[PDB]
């Protein structure tokens, strides 16, 4: 069976870098191998194909290159456009295939750096009547990536948190977060002070109500 | 009327159409791929221009590929809750040296495999409590995927930020939307829309 | 055949 093994699993990239990522196949595909890019909620796009040749309309900063077993794709002049996870893809056979796809290599790209704001949601009051309250946070705008704490009455949460981020923006390479907390409205009535926190190396800012 | 997302019931047998068009050259495949919640592609098989068929090993006997007319089919012939992922159908070529690779993809289809009823969001209103001010709404427990959001009937677009849904602990679904409007903006509207249970839901929120 |  034809594995294919990309590597690393995740790499980073300031705008105007270069990142060469990795593909390795286990037997010969004779340069049957494309490349892809998929951002989230998307359906990935072809990059490359037969190892070489840019796919229509593919940006000239991106060079696939290799032959046999090892294949490489390389950005130049690195774009927060360019943030995605990347494929490569045998193209040699169907036939006994655990998948076709490598595993894939995530791309963050390195924009300027911007510092969070936070903002936290207090609960509508017609949550409470259904057994379950949720109470939503956000980061607004920023880069790099930041760590969230919920805090109830100065004690830190562990459970009941989801958190959900947009994916880099494709003109300055901000990330906008959620994070939302669902207690039952047993444990809301029973406290009182709800802090959001959000930290980005060791910076932190912080959206607080009282129920 | 397309959704782009399935509920179906575990070992109900669940058939995707590929938007796709079937092959015109001979050396051609549609394919199906699969991606898992916070996983990689999986390739889940082809169909060639002789009528052939392949599957990735773990794929061999879950699922049929079928060509009607010039209209490529997947059916997941015996679905699991581990078959819940986006479907994708996808269409490729090659000739005796280059493999021109998955050039046309159809859109994904979000799939989920659950014993649970259908169930349409419950909408909560996003306020605060200066010249810019932050509203939104919490879209929580539908299932299945997706919901659309607009706000003022899709004529407030600025300044809107709708995150990716995520799936609760309970196997529901939930996303926040959030919009920025100037501190003496009119009050604003969320639409949310759930096409799988026929529900469309207003909250107009204000600070 | 491929790369042929």
């Amino acid at each position: 069976a034809i594995k294919m093994t990309q590597t690393p699993s995740s790499v980073s990239a300031a705008v105007g870098g270069t990142v060469t990522i990795n593909c390795q196949a286990s037997e010969d595909i004779k340069r049957y191998l494309a490349w892809y890019q998929q951002k989230p909620g998307q359906p990935p796009k072809l990059l490359i194909y037969a190892a070489s040749k840019l796919a229509s309309g593919v940006s000239s900063r991106f060079k696939g290159s290799g032959s046999g077993t090892e294949y490489t794709l390389t950005i130049s002049g690195v774009q927060c456009d360019d943030a995605a996870t990347y494929y490569c893809q045998q193209g040699y056979t169907s036939s006994n295939v655990n998948n076709a796809f490598g595993g894939g290599t995530e791309v963050v790209v390195k924009g300027d750096p911007v510092a969070p704001t936070v903002l936290i949601f207090p609960p509508a009051a017609d949550q409470v009547a259904t057994g379950t309250v949720t109470i939503v946070c956000v980061a607004n705008k920023y880069f790099p990536d930041v760590t969230v704490t919920w805090e109830v009455d100065g004690t830190t949460q562990t459970t009941g948190i989801e958190n959900s981020k947009t994916p880099q923006n494709s003109a300055d390479c901000t990330y906008n977060l959620s994070s939302t907390l669902t207690l039952t409205s047993t444990q809301y009535n029973s406290h009182k002070e709800y802090t959001c926190k959000v930290t980005q190396g060791t910076t932190s800012v912080v959206q607080s109500f009282n129920r | 009327e397309e959704s782009g997302g399935r509920l179906v019931t575990p070992g109900t047998p669940l058939t995707l159409t590929c938007t796709v068009s079937a092959c015109s050259l001979y050396h051609c495949t549609m394919n199906w791929v699969r991606q898992a919640p916070g996983k990689g592609l999986e390739w889940i098989g082809d169909i060639y221009t002789d009528g052939n068929t392949y599957y990735a090993n773990w794929a061999k006997g879950r699922f049929t590929i079928s060509k009607t007319s010039t209209t490529v089919d997947l059916k997941i012939t015996s679905p699991t809750t581990e078959d819940t992922a986006t479907y994708f159908c996808a269409r490729d070529s090659w000739d005796a040296s280059s493999y021109y690779g998955l050039d046309l993809w159809g859109q994904g289809t979000l799939v989920t495999v659950s014993s649970g009823q259908p169930k349409g969001p419950s909408v909560f209103p996003l306020a605060p409590c200066s010249s810019t001010v932050t509203l939104g709404c919490l879209v929580k427990g539908y299932l299945p995927e997706p919901v659309t959001v607009t706000w003022n009937s899709g004529t407030l677009t600025n300044g809107v930020r709708t995150f990716p849904s995520v799936r609760q602990s309970s196997g529901l679904y939930s996303l926040s939307s959030v919009v920025s409007v100037t501190s003496s903006s009119q009050p604003v509207t969320c639409n949310v829309a759930h096409p799988a249970t026929n529900t469309k839901v207003d909250k107009t929120v204000a600070p | 055949g491929k790369g042929a």
